[PDB]
Parts: C-alpha cells; structure tokens; sequence
C-alpha cells in the first residue's frame, strides 16, 4: 500500500500519494524490470517536467536489474531531446539498461550510493526460424551491441575498444570503481 | 413619437447587417415610449414595462445600437457592466448609483431621468453569481432608489430625490459564446464527438445566426439564468455577427464613418485623402483574425496613418495622397502626389 | 502506478492523472500490444480531441511491437477521416503495424528519435480446417497483404514492386533509414 | 487505464471517463467477443439514451469477432424496439455477430471505413449426449440458422436462397463489396 | 513592455477605471522601460545629469570627478535590475561611492578620484590620484 502524504499550500491542505510529492519536486522514480509500460510512464513524467520549468534540473533515481533495450532508447532519447539537465543516481543497483541511463545522465550530475552495485554486459537474444531469418536478426542486435557501446564510450569517456572487451562478459563496478571507468562522477556518503 | 419604421431608418445610417435586431428595438422602444408618452392613462389597465435582452457576438453594435437610439428620442443614456455590480456587497447602492450617472446628463430630472434609456452588458458572466442576480432582477421589475440632490455637501433625507425605475428602459446585453451549443443539442442532433457529428468549426459561424434566433427560455435556464429573471426579459434581439465584407462596408458606409472622420481632418490641414478599396480589405481582415469585430478599425487604421500624420504638417508639396493594402501591411509607405 | 499531478487553472488547482494531463495537449500514447480494446480508446481519444478543436493537430507516440491487422487498421482510417493533421512520432521501436500507423501520419509532422528502431514485415495468420476454409483464407490474407503494401507504396513514396520485395521477410530500419524509405520525415535530436 | 477527459460548461466543469463522455453523444462501443454480460451493458445504455431523448439518433461502432448468438439478440431486438434509430459504424471488422448488427441498422445510416472487413458465416453450435437430445439441438440451431437468414435477408435486400448460399462458409466482404450487397449503405472516408 | 501596447478596454475596467472613461481616452501613448543604452545617455549627456551633480559636489570640496565610459554600462546594467527607472542610478552611485565620500573629507593630499567599472561591481575600490 502506497502511503499518502499532506502538503502544505496557500490554496490549502492537499493530499499526494508519496510518489506524486516526488515527482512535484522533480524526482521520477526508475524501479524494476524496464518494459515498454513502465518506460512510457517515466517519459510522460520527464515531458510533464519539462514545460514546468525547463530550467531546473531533473533526477531519476534507478534501481532495476535491466530489461527491454528499446524501452530504455525511449528514455535515453528522451533526456537528451529535452533542455533540462537529467541527474541520475543508482540506489541499490545498475544493471545493463540502468548503467546505460544512469552514465547517460548530465556530466557532472551522475550519482552512485557508497554500497551500490553496477553491472554492464552486452545485449542478449535470441530467434527461431529459418537460416534467412536467423541472419537478419543476428545482424540487427550486432548492430545494437555496436550502438550501445559507442554511446557509453561517450558518456564514459572510455575507449570504444575498451569498452567491447569490458562488456563481452558481465563486470561489476562498486561506487569507486564506477567513478573511475567514468560511469559516474560522484559519490554521495552523507548530506553536506 | 416616431414610428418603428423611422426609427428602424435612423438605426440604418450609423448600423449595418443588423435589420433584424433594428426591427425588435424599433417595435420594443416604440412601445416603451407610447406608453410615457400616454401618461394619461385613460383606460382602467395599467401598462407593463418590456425590457429587451441583446444576446451577440463581441463587437456586434450592442452598445452602439443603445446610445443611437437616445439620439434620435433626446433622452440621456448610461451604460453599465454586470463584472463591476458583481461585488455583492451593499449592491444597494450602486443600483442607484447607475441612474445617479443618468440623472447628471439629464440635469437631475426625475421625469427626464425616468424616460431614460439604461444598458448592460456582459450578463453572461454573473450567470452560473446567483445572488448578484437575485438584486438585479428588482432593478428591471420596478424598484424606487432615493438619490442626493445634484450632489452637495451633504442633504437630509427629505431632499433626497426618488426615482421610479419602473418607467426606465433597461437593456440587459450579454454575449453567450457556449449558448449556440446548448441550442443544436436540443434542436439539431445531440452528437458532437462521433463520425456522424458536425464538427465544421472552421470559425465561420454563419449556422450560428439562425441557431441563436431560435433562443427559448430553456437553453438560458442550462446556461446558469434563473427562471425569475428571464421572465423579466420578454422582449429578445439577437445579433448574428460582422462578417469581413460587413466591416469593410462599415469603414465608410456609416455616416460619421471612420473613412470619413480622418478625411476631414487631412482635409482642413490642406491635402485630401483617397481610400482605396484594396487597403479595406487588408484593414477589415486584420480585424477579423483579432476578434475585435469592429472595435479594431480605429486602432488598425490610426497606426498605418501615424507615421505620415507626424511628417505630413511639416512636409510640404503633398497635393494629394493614397493608401493602398501594401500600405496596410506596413512595408509600403503611403503614396505621395505632387 | 500512474502519478497524479496538478494543474493551474483560473477556477482553481486541478489534479489530473500523468496521461490525462497530456491527453488535454492532445498527445495519445500508443504502447503494446495492439488489440481491439485499446485500438478502440485511442478511436476514441481521437474523435473527442477532433471535436474539442479540429484545426489543431494531434500527436501520437507509437512504441509497440505490433499486433492485430483488424485493431490497427480501426486507428489508421480514424486518422484519414478526421480533419485535423495526426503527427506520428516512434518512442524505442515501431514494428509491422507500429510503422504501418507510424507512416500513415499527415506528411511532414512523422518524427522519429535517433535510436528508434523501425521494423516492417509482411501479415502472418493461420487457419486449421478442411481444404476449402483454408482457400477462402488464405485468398484474405493475401488481399490484406496487398492492401496494406498499397497503403504503404503511397505514404513511403516507393514503388508496390519496391515495397513488396522489402517487406517479403523481416526488415530492420533505424531512424535514418527510415527517412531515406520515406517511413519517417525528420529527426528530433535535439530540442531548439 | 482509460483517461479522464473535463467538459467545460457555464454550470461548471465535469469530469468524465473517455467512454462515459461519448456516451452523453449517443455513441456506444462494442468491442469484443459477443457475451451476455456486455450485451447486458449495451442494452442498458439503449434504454437510458432512450429516455433521455427518443428522437435522436444512437450510434453503435462495432469492431467485434463475433460472439454468442443469444447475447446478439437481445442486441438486435433491443434496436428495433426503441424509437430512436441506431445508426452503425464498422471499425476495424465485423464477423458473424458484428455482421448481423451493423446491418440490422437503420436503412440510410449504415456505415464502414473503407478498410473495414466484414464476414458473415453460419452459426457454430455442438452438444453431447444421447442421440434423443441430439436431434433436439440440432433442430433447434437449423432453426436459429433460417431464422437469421431471413433477418439479414431483409436488411440486406437480397433472397433468401442467395444469402443461404453465401453464408454456409465463411464470406470474407471488404467496404465496397458491402455496399453493393447491402449490409452497408454508405463509406466514410473523410468528413466534408 | 511589448505586453501593454496590447491593453484593451476590458483590462482597464478590471483594474478599476470607470468603462465610459477609457471610452474618452481614445489616444494612448504606452512608455516601455529605458534600454541600457537610453540609461547611459541620461548618466552624462543632460545637463543636470546624475554625474554632472555629484562633480560639482565634488568640486565644491576641493576635488575633480572623473567617470569612465565603462562604468557607465555598468551602473545601467544594475540599474536595470533594481526595474526603479532612472531612479536606480542614484542608488548604484550613492552606494559605490558611500566609503570615498565618508572618508574624503578627512583624508588629504587627495586631488583627484577616478572611478572605473570594477569599482561599480564593488570588487575594487574607487581610484585616489596622489
Ligand atoms: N455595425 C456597426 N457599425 C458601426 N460600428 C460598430 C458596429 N458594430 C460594432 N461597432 C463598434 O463597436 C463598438 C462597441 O463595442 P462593444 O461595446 O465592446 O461590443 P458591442 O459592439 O457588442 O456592443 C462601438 O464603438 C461601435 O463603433
């Protein structure tokens, strides 16, 4: 059950579920397994955002083992269409999708919790069919492998040959290792 | 006491494109002012005051058609809006206030003052206050409203000059832009969403006319207007709208016509004006997008004209001058006969 | 679940859910699936937008793998009939019927994000029973076949014999090639 | 989740789900398979519109694979008792049920979109059991079977014999062929 | 600006004014806020000008005020800000030089004081010449 929260206003008292007073302050929450629903969702909220203020800075915090990588372009693109810089800060952990939003946020904005978990890896999938079939599937997510790669070593500043070798199997970053390879800026330990 | 058909005349010089409107007004007035002049009241019956309700577009004549009837019959004329009486506090004495200001043009007659004519306008704003509504319709029915003597520095109460509102004309004007929908629902057929729905709003408005004359006292009742205070407006008048054609016609065609009030005035400093018909369009098209009706021809035609108003006294050798619709549009300037 | 947010209007605060909010900015979302039960609620978010104001245009955010020929092709001649333009922009991906209702937006106004990916393929059915059933089938799905490459020929600006060959198995398009196809117009990188 | 749409009005401002908004225009949605419990519910909204007005017309958009026969019925019998005349619309499709009661229609306000797909067959029925009540149902669906014949033949204008003929398999029709068979009177393909 | 050159009559009611009143005033002459480059020119060019009254008060001490041209850019940068007009240059002036003038008086040797724009942004402090 989501608990509800009283904020107070000059209209008056008002009433938000916990999760719609974050977001009245700029904070969409990316939790779970990514899929085109959820995706949707959090583009509509960074739109919503946007004409607000677009001056103002968003943030998304991302707790997710990974999912679908075409619902993560819809947010990817998202952030980098709109004005407003997006600071992400990994809580828990970052798999594969949430590492690729989590070092797509603003330079300098990129946040990681001292115990949390990062993990890359390259895209998985699979088909059934005939031989024709199999080859156009298997050239089209090789070429996804290539795009991913080349858009985290921008965001990363990593070498795009660097970052084939890292991501052909799973490797995970703590928060200290992740400010190093570039994945992130900052650490955040205690409120200043 | 001229008849409804002259009055409807005098209406056509100065308004245009709203015969059916005169025609409503010429007969209602008539009979308001048959019925002062017929103070004798011979016959046992008492008569009953008719007030008229205006219902049209923004920049349709509403106000103009008021003050232009008082210039025929001399009568003095004050106007009113709903949005300054909707304070709700001490209504009292604004009400009276009203005929105060009718009572200082007809140097404070209570028997010119009650032959006076009094508009409003924007009613559809107060319709749903409900309580503002409830003080106005007293004012229609028949209501005495105790005033100062011209002013002074101060009176006592047995000085103080009452007037009968029951002898005054009022004309409640409003504008109900949403109305028109509530009337094809009940008319026409209750579909506005669906494929088989007419959603044409190119903006025209033209089904609007007609849809507008068919107004009865159930579409004002959804509209927010108690059943009491319509019952005080039996007489109703409505305006279809201006279209681009009509205001070009208004530009001159009216007797103190816009064309014609700046004319004169290059006239006397020494050097005519010439309009041409291509600079009307271009003047009443622009009116049109702003949704001014014809409140923005004065505007629009005192800034084309400013720049050489400013030059033209100190320039010389001007023996005639021209615009034309590049002129309208600013990046022309107007032309100069030497 | 969905956030609510507020809006400010001269009666008051308002609350709105985060859909319900850009549906009143005319933005429909498409997303999923296609079926008749939501092809039907988009028919309908269509017509009650047509009816608020014709003259502005309408945008839909098509990110969905496909679906129902029936259901998607109930969307596509809502959007002919109706007088305003229906701009079509592709959030992560837009398969078979995803493009089919991507390319059939008002020309000019189709938009595609950098990363979006683009697939179109033939229709796929099939039928269990005695020989003279599957002849009337199979005669429908062709003639839906040639239908819709028609329809596509005619909004893509290629030729039938072009698109019947492209379209005989599984064709992957990115953003970019999909402008050169015709399937798209422009590309929002970035805002300006 | 179906979206929440507010109707301005000088009383004040309501607000609606997409579906109910529609309602108040005399538009009801039928989507799906054919079922007692939503034929209920489309019965019931006949009756209330009814009420509130018997002269104006209802609209009935169907986009339905057809369903059970009895639910279609109470539909069908619905539409001819009521005063108002109920207007259909075919979006996307309209199988057997679907079929049945977009013709069944008002003469002169029966619609498809030009890409619509109509289908008509006969009804589909089994029992087990003894061969005593065997030849009970079986009578009793060749009844039923005669019984719509007769009805589409009305509708549709065309003999008996020859909608017998058509209707013992399945008959695929597309918009045009409609017209001219007389389930439909007229297209809609782009309001002017 | 650019906003009240599209007043209309319903506004001015709003506000109060009295509806047959804005009917009289058919001419309307709508002002906009002074640009940096109008707010220069009042600095020097009138001849009661803001710095032409603090030089004569100088001189009236015994010293010569000088202001550079790109002061003056930045007094009517601050100036704007302040949205107080013309107004607002007082305040900009008084407050740059309100520790010179305090001081002045008791310090000597001091013929001349220049004034330059880091000392309008209040980092430096106004030049003494010796
Ligand atoms: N047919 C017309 N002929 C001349 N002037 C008109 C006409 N219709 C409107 N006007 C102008 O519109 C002005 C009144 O506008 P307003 O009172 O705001 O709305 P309404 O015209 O509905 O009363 C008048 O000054 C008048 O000059």
């Amino acid at each position: 059950l989501v608990p509800m929260v009283i904020e107070q206003t000059s209209r008056g008292e008002r009433s938000f579920d916990i999760y719609s007073r974050l977001l009245k302050e700029r904070v969409i929450f990316l939790t779970g397994q990514v899929e085109d629903h959820m995706a949707n969702l959090i583009v509509a909220q960074m739109l919503f955002l946007e004409a607000e203020n677009p001056e103002k800075d968003i943030y998304l915090y991302i707790n997710s083992p990974g999912g679908v990588i075409t619902a993560g372009m819809s947010i990817y693109d998202t952030m980098q269409f709109i004005k407003p810089d997006v600071s992400t800060i990994c809580m828990g952990q970052a798999a594969s999708m949430g590492a690729f939003l989590l070092t797509a946020g603003a330079k300098g904005k990129r946040f990681c919790l001292p115990n949390s978990r990062v993990m890359i890896h390259q895209p998985l999938g699979g088909y059934q069919g005939q031989a024709t079939d199999i080859e156009i599937h298997a050239r089209e997510i090789l070429k996804v492998k290539g795009r991913m790669n080349e858009l985290m070593a921008l965001h990363t500043g990593q070498s795009l040959e660097q970052i084939e070798r890292d991501t052909e199997r799973d490797r995970f970053l703590s928060a200290p290792e992740a400010v190093e390879y570039g994945l992130v800026d900052s650490i955040l330990t205690h409120r200043n | 006491l001229p008849t409804p058909h002259e009055i409807r005349n005098h209406l056509d010089d100065y308004v245009i494109g709203q015969e059916q409107a005169k025609k409503v007004l010429a007969v209602a007035v008539y009979n308001h002012y048959k019925r002062l002049r017929n103070g004798d009241t011979s016959n046992g019956v008492e008569l009953g005051k008719s007030n008229i309700l205006l219902i049209g577009p923004t920049g349709s004549g509403k106000t103009l058609l008021a003050e232009t009837l008082a210039r025929l019959l001399d009568v003095p004329f004050t106007m009113a809006d709903a949005t300054t009486l909707t304070e709700a506090g001490y209504v009292g004495e604004d009400v009276e206030n009203i005929i105060q200001k009718l009572l200082q043009k007809c140097d404070y007659d209570v028997q010119k003052a009650q032959r006076g004519i009094v508009y409003i306008d924007e009613i559809d704003k107060i319709s749903r206050g409900e309580g503002v509504q409830q003080a106005l319709l007293k004012l229609i029915e028949g209501t005495v409203a105790a005033v100062p003597p011209q002013g002074g520095r101060k009176h006592p109460q047995q000085e103080f000059l009452q007037v009968d509102t029951s002898k005054i004309l009022f004309i409640c004007g409003g504008a109900f832009a949403g109305l028109d929908k509530v009337i094809s629902h009940r008319v026409e057929t209750g579909s506005g969403i669906g494929f088989g729905a007419t959603v044409k709003a190119k903006s025209d408005k033209a089904s609007e006319g007609e849809l507008l004359a068919q107004v009865e006292p159930e579409d004002l009742i959804k509209f927010g207007l108690i059943p009491e205070f319509i019952g005080r407006l039996p007489v109703v008048a409505t305006l279809n709208e201006l279209s681009e054609e009509a205001l070009i016609q208004i530009l001159k065609e009216p007797k103190n016509a816009l064309t014609k009030q700046y004319q004169a005035l290059f006239n006397l400093e020494g050097v005519d004006l010439e309009f041409r018909d291509e600079a009307l369009d271009a003047i009443a098209k622009k009116a049109m997008a702003r949704k001014t009706g014809a409140r923005g021809l004065r505007s629009i035609v005192e800034a084309a004209l400013l720049d050489t108003m400013y030059d033209l006294p100190s320039m010389e050798d001007v023996e005639k001058v021209v615009i034309d619709e590049s002129v309208i549009d600013g990046q022309s300037e107007p032309l100069l006969i030497y």
